[PDB]
């Protein structure tokens, strides 16, 4: 989610300190002021998303037990509704057998 | 085989997957013999995860399915279909 | 480029061979032209290669986030202090500095990619998972509710 | 699991009864 954001912050930030360097050398103070700024901003937003980010599969174990206890999950639920549409079928059967029989008479 | 064949063969499946080698294929006539129909369905066999992540270009797949057809071959034989796959992938891209 | 050698004699309609006479088998193994992974931190990137990771059901600690949030303050503080040097001395002294911020930015937006995509695309399957369900669920309720007021009217007459 | 490409499909949906006419046209063509 925040993966793309952090990139662009980290980019942004990069971009930033390159026009700082080149445009540091009161128009010069108030530039000055508005770099810090902004640099400031884009380091702070920057730290602050990489410890929100997402703490988990970075390595290779949480991810796939993650992973596995959502399969587990999906499969309970399948057989769960897999059951619940043959008893929908065996209804929607009975009720097609009971009207053809009906127009049969 | 089988190092050498195998990267071979990924590259002209990449390769046939733009659409400025399909009128250039066609000229060809490889596509009249079955040839290469038997290496379009031995190629298929890579669609797992394991070789076809090889493939860069991931419309190899479908347009190798679709050029099986002899209609869809020489549509994307002319030169509008081209243009219009083209510029679908660079509006994509 | 036609690499498609042999195909004639290979791939033949007459009479095959006994499983692998068209086989056009892939670069599974035996190829290194992928490479036999990707890149990494190392071989570029001369230097100690911060990283770290967490198990489940617990958290990284401030492990890799605490480490990235030093190197990105340790870049940044690198950045001031060249941009200072380059306004006070020549114009060509910061170059370097401010490529190796950049690189050491773009490696740590690559790693924070590849750390938030798998837990995001596990939480979108979990949650496809369970939407499913409920889905399903609502159906099968719905369903029964009909048969119910079917049954109803039909004892009604 | 792992069913997004069809969980996603969003133009990208019960009985049509354009797909029943076509198929009724393909099977009451002739009684072969």
């Amino acid at each position: 989610d925040r993966l793309t954001q952090l990139q662009d912050a980290v980019n942004s930030l990069a971009d930033q300190f390159c026009n700082a360097i080149g445009v540091l050398q009161n128009p010069t103070e108030e530039y000055a002021q508005l770099f810090a700024a902004l640099i400031a901003r884009t380091a702070k937003d920057i730290d602050v998303l990489i410890d929100s980010l997402p703490s988990e599969e970075s390595t290779a174990a949480l991810q796939a037990a993650s992973l596995y206890k959502l399969e587990e999950e999906n499969h309970e639920a399948a057989t769960c509704l897999e059951d619940v549409v043959y008893r929908g079928d065996m209804l929607l059967e009975k009720i097609q057998s009971a009207l053809a029989d009906i127009a049969q008479s | 085989g089988n190092r050498l064949r195998f990267q071979l063969e990924l590259e002209f499946v990449q390769c046939l997957a733009n659409p400025n080698y399909l009128n250039f294929l066609a000229q060809r006539g490889y596509f009249k013999d079955k040839a290469f129909v038997n290496y379009l369905k031995y190629l298929l066999y890579w669609k797992e995860p394991e070789y076809a992540k090889y493939l860069k270009y991931p419309q190899c797949l479908h347009m190798l399915e679709l050029l099986q057809y002899e209609h869809f071959r020489k549509e994307l034989v002319n030169a509008q279909c081209a243009k219009f796959i083209d510029e679908q992938q660079i509006l994509h891209w | 480029p036609p690499p498609p050698m042999q195909y004639i004699k290979e791939y033949t309609d007459e009479n095959i061979q006994e499983g692998l006479a068209p086989k056009p088998p892939p670069p599974i193994k035996d190829s290194y032209m992928m490479f036999g992974n990707q890149f990494q931190c190392d071989d570029l990137i001369i230097r100690p290669l911060e990283s770290q990771g967490i198990e489940r059901l617990h958290p990284m600690q401030f492990d890799h986030k605490k480490e990235l949030r030093k190197l990105n303050m340790s870049i940044l503080i690198n950045f001031l202090d060249l941009l200072d040097i380059l306004i006070r001395s020549p114009g060509s002294i910061k170059r370097e500095e401010k490529l190796e911020d950049l690189k050491l930015l773009f490696v740590h937006v690559h790693h924070l990619i590849n750390e938030y995509r798998p837990h995001q695309a596990r939480e979108t399957l979990r949650v496809m998972m369970e939407v499913q369900k409920r889905q399903r669920l609502e159906t099968a309720e719905r369903f029964q509710k009909h048969l119910e007021r079917v049954i109803e009217m039909i004892q009604n007459c | 699991c792992e069913k997004q490409v069809q969980e996603v499909g969003l133009d990208g949906q019960p009985l049509s009864m354009s797909q029943n006419l076509a198929r009724l046209a393909q099977r009451i063509d002739f009684s072969q």
